[PDB]
């Protein structure tokens, strides 16, 4: 019973730990792809306004 | 109201021509090589025409405060004095929402100029009030 | 006889770091290399390259006096790296990492 009660608390943090390393990595990437969106300018848009 | 000779250069491409010089900057650089384009080609070279504009520019901002890119630039009484290529040019930043960038404009067409000209300019300050002798000397 | 040389004036300033505007197109400014910022008449403010950019713009760190930093300031080049002094004379001493002595109670590297 209590080798359980450690074993759900392992796979349980486990688990966390894994979703967390997750959403990490995803937001390392977002943050990079963001600054070089950043990094890239803005054309002219020369149109007739007249 | 603007003028065909105007729109063959706004629309057509211009920023690929050969200039008296290559130019540092973003979008500000056509602001000023577009005003090369029409001094070099319709006006013949009548640079300091657009230079006087800038002139009448500064004194028309102050008498109409800071907000004068909401009012239309071909319209006004006041823009009467200027230029049809500097008005369509100022149109064309008002279109972008560029025109807290003008300073790096005129700065820039300068360049040009002082360059085809071949003048480079340079600025002295000296005292509340200039003195002979030390200009002399200077 | 000594003639500082200028590049351009401080564009933005964020904090510790800056980005210059260069005045003129012809000037260009080294990599890694010390500039200074008249942030006033008497004082300058140290600082280094960080950045180029094809706009001629400078990421700029910036090391001493950056409360006295402003937007317009006009910017000097020394075109030398950053640099300290160096010898015997340091040891028994507590020093910013620009040389500068932190009070308590001619060789350069």
């Amino acid at each position: 019973g209590n080798i359980t009660g450690l074993m759900q608390l392992a796979d349980y943090t486990y688990n966390k730990t894994r979703k967390e390393l997750i959403t990490a990595e995803l937001l390392e990437i977002i943050g990079t792809m963001t600054a070089m969106h950043a990094g890239k300018k803005v054309g002219l848009k020369k149109t007739e306004f007249w | 109201v603007p003028s065909p000779k105007y729109i063959e250069i706004y629309q057509s491409d211009f920023s690929r021509n050969a200039y008296p010089l290559e130019l540092l900057g973003g979008s500000h650089v056509d602001f000023a090589k577009l005003l090369y384009s029409f001094a070099d080609q319709v006006e013949n070279k009548k640079f300091e025409v657009y230079v006087e504009d800038f002139k009448k520019l500064d004194s028309i901002i102050a008498e109409k405060g800071p907000f004068w890119a909401e009012e239309k630039i071909f319209q006004s009484p006041t823009f009467q004095g200027l230029s049809e290529g500097f008005k369509f040019i100022l149109g064309w930043i008002q279109s972008e929402g560029a025109i807290d960038r003008l300073e790096n404009v005129r700065l820039a067409y300068k360049e040009l100029v002082n360059e085809a000209r071949k003048e480079t300019t340079a600025t002295v300050i000296v005292a509340k009030e200039p003195s002979g002798n030390d200009l002399a000397e200077i | 006889l000594e003639a500082k040389q200028k590049i351009g004036f401080v564009h933005g300033i964020d904090g510790t770091i800056a980005t210059i505007a260069p005045a003129a197109s012809k000037v260009t400014v080294p990599y890694n290399t010390v500039l200074e910022i008249a942030v006033s008449a008497t004082n300058i403010a140290n600082a280094l390259v960080f950045n180029l950019e094809k706009d001629g713009s400078i990421g700029v760190i910036l090391l001493d006096n950056i409360s006295e930093v402003r937007s317009g300031q006009d910017v000097y080049a020394t075109g030398s790296l950053l640099k300290i002094p160096v010898g015997f004379h340091m040891l028994g001493k507590i020093i910013n990492p620009l040389g500068k002595e932190i009070p308590t109670g001619t060789k350069l590297g």
